[PDB]
């Protein structure tokens, strides 16, 4: 949903394009294999620079808004397998910290 | 005798 005005804090009106910025982008293709791994994705990170949305989040200091993913994969009947397609909020990134535990590494 | 003495739309 919009910005209430009394969660609002920023006095400017902003801008809600809402059929430019507020559709289905589609990503990337990544290809699942046996031995997949699996992969995340930082929103709005993934839409920065794309789209009149990834113009409007560069071009304005603030952003605010929903998202509707939709994550596809189709196979065969006779595949099998199962994903967890999930939502993590603030979803920090560590490290292995060097693997012994003992080096303050920082993700790039 | 004398006479002088929250920010909106």
């Amino acid at each position: 949903s919009y910005c209430s005005d009394d969660d609002a804090t920023a006095v400017d009106k902003p801008t809600r394009p809402d059929v430019s910025v507020n559709r289905f982008y589609t990503l990337d293709t990544k290809l699942w294999e046996k031995s997949s791994k699996g992969w995340y994705w930082k929103f709005p990170d993934v839409l920065t620079e794309t789209g009149v949305f990834g113009q409007n989040a560069q071009f304005h200091y603030l952003y605010r808004s929903g998202f509707c993913i939709h994550v596809q994969c189709n196979a065969s009947k006779f595949h099998q397998g199962a994903l967890l397609v999930a939502i993590l909020p603030e979803y920090v990134i560590g490290t292995v910290a060097g693997g012994t535990g003992t080096e303050d590494s920082h993700p790039p | 005798r004398v006479a002088d003495m929250n920010t909106q739309v």
